[PDB]
């Protein structure tokens, strides 16, 4: 299918407890395979899964630099956006930065990001044509402005359109059982009685990769969302996934009810009903 | 500031079977900001053996973290989580449901 | 690979 690979950071600050909490993990599609924590003792970048070991101690060496290098930019820019905004040292804020590429079934470049947000909220985003910039407002502008007149969006457009891509395929030939593999939902459905006039049934699929699942019911052939209960898709934590939707029906009413389940490792998609 | 609040779901890797060694998973996404407290309990007590993913977030900047530990389900014994996060009054006890 | 474009707000 269509891949990817996405750089998630996370600085917090503890205005005078140390220095701000940073936290970065690198995932390929649904895959973490590195992290960096600023309180870890190692101060090292870290392998997550079994592949990515196997690369030397160059690739170790420079990752730590570099994301040694994110951790103090954070640490930066709350200090720069405590100012734009005009807010109090007596207080914890935290900034967030994501940036990654897909390629597509060819594993061509398809598209490329790099998001910015303060307190849970978008600062600044790279638009699509990588050669331009979305501000949240009036502090943004000037991010921006500062952005704009050191040819950043060109910088990183030479990054995501080229070396993201080149390195995201490498990474996906190295963990060819893990990356390359489509994990087919195992589905089962469930019944419990509720209440004396009506009753609950849950679909569920289990043991999936990648995470993208569409589980959706049906009442003779037309789509029924009203009455369902959709759970978001978790992790079972051996990097398989799970879901589950449900419906309450009128006593008697089940066998007309039908759960409905497509994935990228199903050939075609399964129906199930009760009984 | 913007304040969300945890979803929680506590669920265990496999289809549970008592009297078989298992994994319990408690899974809190959609809050913000990124400190957060979550137990495990078994009978009430709380589970000291417990380990967890690393900080990440969402396509809206909200956060999600798992804690798991081993256990062999049974009959008799009761799992839930304790999460506390600054936009709780008092922390959140989802008990374990097999959803059987 | 982690990124190297190094620009502050």
């Amino acid at each position: 299918g269509s891949h990817s690979m996405r750089y998630f950071f996370t600085s917090v600050s503890r205005p005078g407890r140390g220095e701000p909490r940073f936290i970065a993990v690198g995932y390929v599609d649904d895959t973490q395979f590195v992290r960096f924590d600023s309180d870890a003792a190692s101060q090292r970048m870290e392998p997550r899964a079994p592949w990515i070991e196997q690369e030397g101690p160059e690739y170790w060496d420079g990752e730590t630099r570099k994301v040694k290098a994110h951790s103090q930019t954070h640490r930066v820019d709350l200090g720069t956006l405590r100012g734009y905004y005009n807010q109090s040292e007596a207080g914890s804020h935290t900034v967030q930065r994501m940036y990654g590429c897909d390629v597509g079934s060819d594993w061509r470049f398809l598209r490329g990001y790099h998001q910015y947000a303060y307190d849970g909220k978008d600062y600044i985003a790279l638009k699509e044509d990588l050669r331009s910039w979305t501000a949240a407002d009036m502090a943004a502008q000037t991010t921006k402005h500062k952005w704009e007149a050191a040819h950043v969006a060109e910088q990183l457009r030479a990054y995501l359109e080229g070396t993201c891509v080149e390195w995201l395929r490498r990474y996906l030939e190295n963990g060819k059982e893990t990356l390359q593999r489509t994990d087919a939902p195992k589905t089962h459905m469930t019944h419990h009685a509720v209440s004396d006039h009506e009753a609950t049934l849950r679909c569920w699929a289990l043991s999936f990769y990648p995470a993208e699942i569409t589980l959706t019911w049906q009442r003779d052939g037309e789509d029924q969302t009203q009455d369902t209960e959709l759970v978001e898709t978790r992790p079972a934590g051996d990097g398989t996934f799970q879901k589950w939707a449900a419906v309450v029906v009128p006593s008697g009413q089940e066998q007309r009810y039908t759960c409905h389940v497509q994935h990228e490792g199903l050939p075609k998609p399964l129906t199930l009903r009760w009984e | 500031m913007i304040q969300r609040t945890p979803k929680i779901q506590v669920y265990s890797r496999h289809p549970a079977e008592n009297g078989k060694s298992n994994f319990l998973n408690c899974y809190v996404s959609g809050f913000h900001p990124s400190d957060i407290e979550v137990d495990l309990l078994k009978n009430g007590e709380r589970i000291e053996k417990v380990e967890h993913s690393d900080l990440s977030f969402s396509k809206d900047w909200s956060f999600y973290l798992l804690y798991y530990t081993e256990f062999t389900p049974t009959e008799k014994d009761e799992y839930a989580c304790r999460v506390n996060h600054v936009t709780l009054s008092q922390p959140k006890i989802v008990k374990w449901d097999r959803d059987m | 690979l982690l990124g190297w474009v190094f620009a502050q707000v």
